Parts: C-alpha cells; structure tokens; sequence
C-alpha cells in the first residue's frame, strides 16, 4: 500500500515536470511564429494600397481614353458629315457600318493588296425619303459594289456632293 | 509528444484514483 | 491516510493551477492562431480579386486603343485628313491637322453660345519649293488666320480637299 | 482543439471518478 | 440526485467519444500527408541517379578526351622537331614559346615573331648565328597565310 | 453500470491507440522530411559539379580545336580520326595547300603510308602526279625516325 502511494506521488512529479517543460517549449516556438504572421499581415495591406491607386488611376485614363474617342467622333461628324457606328470581324473582312449626309444614306463598306465593297443599307426608311434619295443619287448608289482602296476618297466625296 | 506527455496525467491521475480506492477498501475493513 | 490524502489534495490544487493556467495560455493561442489565419485568407481572397481588376482593365484599354489607331487609319485613308493632337490651354482647345498642308483648328467656347473655329497654318516642317507649290493651288487667303462659326466648317474642309 | 477535446475526455473521466469516491462518503456517513 | 449524476456520466461519455471522433480524423489525414512525401522522394531519387550518370559519363569522356590531346600532341612534337610549351592572353593577344632556337609567337589576323635568348652559352649564341640570319634575330611581323613559309625557313637551316 | 463501463471502456481504448498511432505516425513522417533535404543538398550540389563539368570539358575539347585550328595554319596538315583494329592505330591526313589524302598506320616501332584517293577528280589526280613523286602514293614503310623527312617531302612538292 504504501507502495502504491510512493508510485503516484511519483508520477505527480514526473508527469508535472514534463509538461510545464514541453507547454513552455510550445508557448516559446508559438510565440516566435507568431510575429512573422503580424509582420506578413502587414505586407500584405500594402499592396492592396497600391492595387487600390493604380486601379482608379487606370480607370480614369480609360475613361478619358474613351472621352476623347466620343470627342474625336463628334468632330468628324461635324467636319465630314460622316460617323462611323460600329465594327466586325466575320472571319475573311471587316466591316463598318456608316451615315453620311445631311441632317442621309447609311451604309456599309468592307474590305478584303486591297479592296473594298459597298452595300446600301436601308433596312429602315420612309418611302418618302427613299424617293427623296433616288432623286439626289445615281441609280448605282444603291446597288453593291467594288473597288480598290484608292478609289475611296473618290467615292466618298461623290456621295457628298449628291447629298 | 503532447499527447503522450498528457497520457501521463491521466495516468497519475488514474493512479491517484487507485490509491483513494485503496484506503477505501481499507477503511470500510477498519469500520 | 487522513494527513496523507491532506497533502495529496494540496499538491492537487497547485499542480492544476500550474497546468490549467498555462494550458489557457495555450488554448489562447490554438484559437487565436485559427484567427490569423482566417483574417489572412480573407486578404489574400481580396488581392487576387483586385488583380483580375488591373489585368482586365488593361486588355479593354489595349483593346479599345486598337481602335483607335485603326479608326485613325481609315479617317486617314478615306478623308484624306489626320488629327494628330489636342490641348485645351485656358480658353479653347486646339488640334493639330495634316490635310499636304498642315493647320491648327481652335475653338471659342462661352459667349452667344455658339462656337467659333480660328483657323492658322502651320508649316513647322516645309521646304520652300513645296511653299510655292502649294501657294500655286491654294487661294493666298487660307494661309492667313481665320475664324468662322461651327457651320461653316465642314465647307472649309471641303474647299482645302477641292484644291489639293 | 486537440488539447480541448482531451481535456474535456478526461475531466468527463474525472467526474465519475468522484461520484464513485462519493457513494463510498455516503456510505461512510451511513 | 443519483438523477443528475447519471446525466453527467453520460455527458462525459458524449463529448469523450466525439474527442475521438475528431482524433480518427487527424489520423485519416495523417497517412496521406506520409505518402505524398514518399512520392517526392521517389522522384528525387530518380532524379539524384540521372544525374550521377550525367557526372560519370562527363568524367569519362573528359578524361577520354585529354587522352587523345596527348597523345596527338607527342606525336607532333616528335615527328615534327617542334614542340609548344605555353599559352597567354594578355589582353590583346595571345602567345605561345616555342621550342635548337627559342622564340615567341604573337596573335593580334596578323602574326609577330620574337627571338627568345633569355639565357643561352655564347657558344651556341654563334654556333646559331651562323645557320640563320640576323632579322630572325629580329622581331618581325606576317600575316597567317605566310606561317608555314616561315617555318619551313627555320627548319631548313637548322 | 455495465454498459456505462464498456462504453467508456471503449472509448478509453480507442483513445490510446489513436494516440500511439500518432506518436508514430508524426516520428514515421518528420524522419521524411529531413531524407528529403538530404536528397535536395544533393541535388543542388551535383547541379554545381555539372554545369561546371561542361565547360572545362568543352574548353578543353574546345582548347584542342585551337590547338587542332593552329596546327591546321601553322603546318598545312590535318589529322581527321583514329582507329585501332587489333594490331595498329590508323589516322587519316589531309595535307597539302588549298592536297593529298592518306592515311598511316602505326605497328620496336614502325610506320606504314598509304595513299587515299577513294574520291577525285581526275583532273586533280593528274595535277597531283605532276607535282608528286611516283612512289609516295604506293604503300609504303619507314621506321619512325624517318617520318618527320617524309612530311618534308611531301610539303615541299606541294
């Protein structure tokens, strides 16, 4: 009996030491790591500060890209009387839709050396207006074409002189 | 390992435990 | 037994404040280590996101500025006509033009609300037998500043292209 | 959470224990 | 009360076998992040092995080669009366001695030969004044193309 | 109560083996991990030792195609290979001035010539039998003394 007693008070001692060791060693590396963590934390806020500058920088150079672009368009058509709407890609040419003319004859022109084709476009009209136009434009006007890019100038100022 | 170092309480205190039963049995023989 | 089972529970009460007070210290850390971790995670989430932000801005404005050049190149090839720059000092903006007989277009803004456009020629770069192959084909009048209301520009432009 | 869970495993251990020691304090004051 | 006793033994026997429970998991995760590791291992090994090869077979074909130099070098100087001790690149140029009359060869192509007579008995200083020129004994200057000519030159006179 | 107690019972098992099989596991695994930095420093090292066992073979291979690219300036010659079929080593030779092909063979020493002309022109055959004595191109055999002589010779007609 007294036997059994010796032995726990024993293991008390062993199992009491052991701990307060091994706890103090783990507190010890824990702490250490965990002052690389705050210090990666705060690397890491600082380029989020940086992302932030640059990204509303270039969003308003974008943007101011794109003033310019709507800008340089609305003089063209104050100057040429002609706008340029769109433009695709369908495999083999691209394409741009156009209006020219007076406050007018919208069509298309694409291009495939180099050459050029040119389709009226009237998917919409007044019959009044697609009179009032036959009267101002030589029957080939509407009526699918092509010629090479040289040509083009050419062309154009036809339709601006009928119009 | 932890575990193991905790293993040993629980022994020491399994232990404990064993010791009171001891007297336990001891002291219900002495009444 | 009586004394003895007296020490026992005084070594009992010390040995558990000794290992439950550092195991509090240590469960501190296990929940608060679960912690820095789930913060981190959360801004790295937000750095990535905000990385596909500059990378897509930056195809759109390559993309859109695509267009611009070409558009710049069919307005070259079917008028004839190139705007090389703007700048806007104080009162009025201003492009250069090459039409070749280079000018500068300026614009009045405010007033009776209508604009004006001052028309100059700038022959930075000219070599005088151009200067005099150009003063054959162009009116003496068009080299001498201008102005004229809005309206009457496209009719410039048309009179510059009918002479050259 | 380990250290948690088995903190909690031996405590739940404890509690029987003195609930045993207990019915034998009944005993001794019967 | 032998009521909430009961209620608290069954509680600790609750909570207890989720503990293990969650220990099962630990375990499961365990032999995975264990054998993960006994694949990069593998391919290190395969790797460590392909490149002790690479090592091995560069020692051999090293040691092959300088061989073979030798062996054409000796061959050379015998059967050709005419052996190359050395090789500097000071700056611009590199020379060789050559090796009975001592002398230099520079490199700048364009060619420049200078008498090397550092140390020699005056006896054979004239003995070798006797078989060859004085401008030998001077340094001179000839493109590559003329090379061969001149050692032929230097050959036949001794 | 005897539920309550296989219950626990289990529990408690269940525990000590899962803990055992983690105290084993995670010494199973750090062990890994320091065989695989070992793998990794040596790894590292053998990339070292390569790469600067490329060079030194290469310049020196190299150094020998200066020292080949002299001799070829220098004495109008060019050794191309060397075979050694059982009895004797054999290197073909180009020499003359932008030329006769042959080939010797080494067998106390001694020597043995051969003239190659596997491929020509005639034109160059007769060519080269105007400037060459009859002889040098039926085989022949000279001790070794007498080779540097015969290389004269043969530059000398070329």
């Amino acid at each position: 009996p007294l036997t059994v007693y010796k032995n726990s008070v024993k293991q008390q001692i062993d199992s009491a030491d052991l701990l307060v060791a091994n706890l103090v060693n783990e507190n010890f590396v824990l702490s250490e790591k965990l002052d690389t963590k705050a210090t990666e934390i705060k690397q890491l806020q600082k380029q989020i500060d940086s992302l932030n500058a640059q990204v509303k920088e270039l969003k308003t150079q974008t943007s101011q890209q794109a003033e310019n672009s709507e800008v340089i368009k609305d003089l063209y058509e104050y100057l040429c009387n002609v706008r340029v709407h769109k433009s695709y890609e369908d495999d083999s040419g691209l394409w741009f839709d156009i209006s020219q003319g007076t406050h007018i004859m919208d069509y298309k022109l694409g291009f495939v050396v180099t050459e050029v084709i040119y389709a009226p476009v009237l998917k919409q009209r007044s019959t009044e207006e697609l009179y009032s136009l036959q009267s101002k434009l030589p029957e080939y006007l509407f009526e699918t074409l092509s010629f090479p890019l040289s040509s083009l100038n050419q062309f154009y100022n036809k339709i601006a002189k009928s119009l | 390992t932890l575990l193991q170092l905790l293993s040993n309480y629980y022994k020491a205190k399994l232990d404990s435990e064993r010791i009171y039963n001891e007297y336990v049995q001891s002291q219900y023989e002495f009444a």
